[PDB]
RNA sequence: UUGGCGGAAAGGCCUUGGGUGCUUGCUGGCGAAUUGCAAUGUCAUUUUGCGUGGGGAUAAAUCAUUUGUAUACGACUUAGA
RNA sequence: GCCCUGAAAAUGGAUGGCGCUCAAGCGUGUUACCUAUACUCUACCGUCAGGGUUGAUGCCCUGACGAGUAGGCAGGCGUGGAGGUCAGUGACGAAGCCUAGACCGUAAGGUCGGGUCGAACGGCCUCUAGUGCAGAUCUUGGUGGUAGUAGCAAAUA
RNA sequence: AAGCUCGUAUCAGUUUUAUGAG
RNA sequence: GGAAUACUGCCAGCUGGGACUGAGGACUGCGACGUAAGUCAAGGAUGCUGGCAUAAUGGUUAUAUGCCGCCCGUCUUGAAA
RNA sequence: GAAAUUGUUGAAAGGGAAGGGCAUUUGAUCAGACA
């Protein structure tokens, strides 16, 4: 129940991992550019990791879209939720991580009444 | 009768490759009885199945299929090129495939 | 077109036979080579013996048991030729090499099976007449193989048995051909001839 | 590969916009942008250009 | 193959044995019931909250060696939250 | 607020599609597919069977019959790209197949199917009996033998 | 079931007699459908599992102790109901 | 013209290997074939340029481009604290931490679920800085392999 | 990188013609 | 003497098979077939049909296979050396 | 109550290193969309 869109294409689904993060624990996976003058990764020798660049940018008509076709909007309460009352086909609400279960019940009831899709309706509400 | 076959036997030779890089998206297929590219032009567009076995049953069968189709001839000796929905696993270099007679132009 | 192809190595040239067999194994065909002692290498016997003594020169200096291993038998000479043409340190190469068996003579069960030839590796089809050539059994004997006489005696015994078998088969062929001739004048045979049989 | 005869990705520039954050100046720039687009009058072109100039380039009269 | 026995397959025999062994072990684990059921199974948790603590609490309410234990702190919190949910269900 | 509301929103009005210039013109069958031709089925339940082609339908499918008395294939639809047309043809002028169409075959035993099967099969048998060995040929199944080459085989 | 032969890794080849099924060598009569227009559409030997059962056979090795033809330790080589 | 000799040391080894003799050698001619981040066409990203337009540093149309060290310009990501706001989140569980689970960004990063935990903390517009680490025989603390290892044999028991 | 100009303006690791050298 | 054929070139001649792609999203334009109303392959794909409806496609993760991949940083032309 | 480092359990791989890239098989595991 979203707005129709082209089939979503991702040019690079794999995570861009920092070089030697597999080799050292002290080197995290968060991407860093190799600045070394003799670096084979910087110089783009065959058989090394791929580096992020703008040619991997996704289609502007499918960018920021979930597989169902909605953009995610973080909501903290019912007033935040009701900002999506007219944008039902284009936005889906995600309840913030620090909302209690008692308020999540109220948010879910209001969302069902308004027809607004909720991305994470199972959180903190195990039956 | 003793035989029920409706396909031609084939061998998965390798991926498309140069001397030091391969292309897994294209397989090279050797069809039995085909020795020239003009002979292999009959088989262009034909459906191919790699039919294999697994121990775990899925949807009522232990026999699994990877589907594909013949696209173009390759070289002078009757080899063809093929593309499958999922690329062939490279452990099947030298394994058997079935080339069916459909879609048919006869 | 067979599940197993039995190749009679007599009269074949080692390198061209090894090339075709290596390619067949990599494409996924089971091959049994028999009679490796009757294979041929082009060139004169002293040339080929000199080449084998060059191979015998090669060895690891600090420990001879780590070195190149010099197998003297004709089947092992052909196997070395073939393994040089197979990428044998990969799993695919090992799996290809495990589709091949090489024998001196024709041991059971292959002695009662059909044996084929490879025309692109045959000496009488490839070598220009008058060119000298070596035979693998004599080469192996000169470099240290010790079972040429045993294989020769067993081959003689096998030939006697196979000759008796062929005599019986030939007599039966004559009988079947005779009885098939007298049915060639019937209407069924005329219709078969009209269709090409 | 192409043998370029000129520089790639070169900016024309010519001071497209004013560097001020004055709301009234931005309103006047909007008005004279409309006029210079919809009249084809060189006076409006000159006024729109002079609205973009810096202080050292706008001396008093 | 080995250099000491060229006519005997080695890698293929090892691979055949390994495939058979892995298949036997997978069948044994499935029969022991250590694998998840189908997605449409009644006892499938697909699409629902997956929680060791809640599984243990509900198993103890339903009434080998494991590393899944439920602390009394979390159990009391589960009891309190379930009473909250029950009060809501009554009031609705 | 967990997130600021965006200033601009996409409109929720669904656009119409453009007018398409793609007309449906009738399928041109292969030159070898003529009514009365014996066909070899390449796929399906009756794969390898030899049937008789009767009529071209409006959904680009071929109506065929066994006939059902000969090899047990009823009046069916097949796809034209999943059969091999042979050189053998039986005379079809005595068969009335004006009733059979998409609505006839829609599934949303009827004995209307059975009676129509018998009505077609009578004239089919009458014509089939004229050519020697034709009934045995239609009852036997097709398969590839060792060394058969479909690129060189004549049908 | 009768007989003969095969040791190169024989493990197979040939043969006697009767029994029991099929035979498309030829002529007939019934059946097939709905897997819905394709989806490998599953077809071939062996089975360290079990239940039925009629038959066959009721061992060793190691530790510990012990010898010194052996020995850094292992190992080796002896002995003991 | 081709062939042989026309000098060679010293671990075992090399037309890359196998090997090849009417060649798989040498000279030449004719075709076919294989495949680069190159060339042609299409889509997508960004940059630049030219236009149109009474959320206008936005929208739409069109064309062409994209190597890069020192260096330069621009747009962004994250952190401690400050002013304003969301009458924001929170004992029906803040922050932190763990996670074979989910999603968005080219990326810096962001977001959600589960577990643990127990009292506070965020989004946005701005202000401010002791604001981002793999290295410095860096500093302080903690911990491995080496390893149940070397050894614990002077002074008679 | 900024301004003032001009924009059939300013030209060009090229040829041509004429005229030198070799 | 009279033909043919090769070779090379041209056709706004006809026609069979295969592969990849389907961007755009009311209309507007240039055209074509028709006396005409209209129609079309003419400023970018539609029509008809089946199966499944869940781990089936897909993702993640542990690995296997084919091919590729030397250890970073610094400093010196340059560095496995 | 993090990491280095360690124990147990479960799963896996291993014929003189391991790690990484593209692609797919296998096993495990998982979300969305379900009128
Ligand atoms: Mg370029
Ligand atoms: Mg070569
Ligand atoms: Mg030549
Ligand atoms: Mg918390
Ligand atoms: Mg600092
Ligand atoms: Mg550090
Ligand atoms: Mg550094
Ligand atoms: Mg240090
Ligand atoms: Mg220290
Ligand atoms: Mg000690
Ligand atoms: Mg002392
Ligand atoms: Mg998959
Ligand atoms: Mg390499
Ligand atoms: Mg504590
Ligand atoms: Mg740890």
């Amino acid at each position: 129940a979203s707005l129709p869109h082209p089939k979503i294409v991702k040019k690079h689904t794999k995570k861009f991992k920092r070089h030697h993060s597999d080799r050292y624990h002290r080197v995290a996976e968060n991407w860093r550019k190799q600045k070394g003058i003799d670096s084979v990764v910087r110089r783009r020798f065959r058989g090394n990791i791929s580096q992020p660049k703008i040619g991997y940018g996704s289609n502007k008509k499918t960018k920021f879209l979930s597989p169902s076709g909605h953009k995610t909007f973080l909501v903290a309460n019912v007033k935040d939720l009701e900002t999506l009352t007219m944008h039902t086909k284009t936005y889906a609400a995600e309840i913030a991580h620090n909302i209690s279960a008692k308020n999540r019940v109220v948010i879910l009831a209001r969302a069902k009444a308004l027809g607004i899709k909720v991305t994470n309706p199972k959180g903190r509400l195990a039956l | 009768a003793e035989s029920h076959r409706l396909y031609v036997k084939g061998k998965h030779l390798s991926y498309q490759r140069s001397k030091r890089v391969n292309n897994p998206n294209v397989s090279l297929i050797k069809i039995e009885g085909v020795a020239t590219p003009q002979d292999a032009q009959f088989y262009l567009g034909k459906r191919i199945a790699y039919v294999y076995r697994a121990s775990k049953e899925v949807r009522g069968s232990k026999i699994r299929v990877m589907w594909g189709k013949v696209t173009r001839t390759h070289g002078n000796s009757g080899v063809v090129r093929a593309t499958f929905r999922n690329n062939l696993p490279a452990k099947t270099f030298g394994a058997s495939v079935r080339i069916f007679l459909y879609p048919s132009n006869i | 077109v067979e599940p197993v192809v039995v190749i009679d190595g007599k009269g074949h040239l080692v390198g061209r036979l090894a090339s075709v067999v290596a390619k067949q194994l990599l494409n996924g065909q089971k091959i049994v080579v028999v009679r490796a002692e009757e294979l041929n290498i082009s060139g004169e016997f002293f040339r080929n013996k000199l080449k084998y003594h060059d191979f015998l020169r090669k060895a690891t200096a600090f420990n001879k048991t780590r070195g190149p291993f010099h197998f003297r038998a004709p089947s092992r000479i052909f196997y070395k030729a073939l393994r040089g043409m197979v990428s044998h340190k990969t799993a695919r190469g090992k799996a290809a090499l495990e589709r091949l068996k090489v024998f001196e003579g024709i041991p059971p069960p292959y002695d009662k099976k059909k044996r084929v030839v490879v025309p692109q590796a045959l000496r009488v089809l490839r070598l220009k007449p008058g060119r000298k050539y070596t035979t693998l059994g004599k080469l192996s004997t000169s470099v240290g193989w010790k079972y040429e006489d045993v294989v020769a005696k067993l081959e003689a015994k096998r030939k006697v048995s196979s000759a008796e078998y062929y005599a019986k088969k030939r007599a039966f062929t004559k009988k079947v051909a005779s009885a098939n001739a007298t049915a060639a004048e019937s209407d069924v045979a005329k219709q078969l001839a009209a269709l090409g049989y | 590969g192409i043998d370029h005869t000129s520089k790639q990705h070169k900016r024309s520039g010519h001071r497209t916009a004013p560097k001020s954050d004055n709301v009234y100046l931005k309103l006047l720039v909007k008005l004279y942008t409309f006029l210079a687009r919809r009249t084809d009058a060189p006076f409006n072109k000159v006024v729109l250009k002079a609205l973009f100039l810096s202080k050292i380039n706008r001396p008093p009269v | 193959p080995s250099k000491n026995s060229i006519n005997r397959p080695k890698l293929t025999s090892n691979l055949h044995h390994k495939v058979h062994s892995l298949n036997k072990k997978r069948a044994q684990r499935e029969r022991a019931g250590l694998l998840k059921p189908a997605r449409s199974s009644v006892n499938s948790k697909s699409g629902e909250i997956k929680s060791v603590a809640l599984d243990l609490y509900f198993q103890n309410k339903k009434n080998s060696i494991t590393t899944r234990t439920l602390s009394k702190k979390r159990a009391k919190k589960i009891e309190r939250n379930l009473k909250y949910a029950t009060q809501r269900k009554l009031l609705v | 607020s967990a997130q600021k509301a965006p200033k601009w929103y996409p409109s929720e009005d669904v656009a119409a599609l453009k007018k398409t210039r793609k007309a449906a013109r009738p399928q041109k069958l292969r030159a070898s597919l003529v009514p009365g031709t014996v066909l070899i089925l390449l796929a399906g339940r009756f794969r390898g069977k030899r049937v008789v082609y009767l009529k071209h339908l409006e959904d680009n499918t071929l109506l065929i019959s066994g006939p059902f008395k000969v090899n047990g294939v009823p009046l069916r639809r097949v796809n034209a790209r999943y059969v091999i047309a042979t050189s053998t043809k039986v005379s079809v002028e005595g068969v009335n197949v004006e009733k059979f169409n998409v609505e006839y075959f829609a599934k949303e035993i009827k004995a209307e199917r059975v009676e129509d099967q018998k009505v077609v099969d009578k004239a089919l048998i009458a014509e089939i009996k004229k050519t020697p060995l034709l009934k045995q040929y239609l009852s036997a199944s097709f398969s590839l033998k060792n060394g058969d080459k479909p690129h060189m085989l004549k049908f």
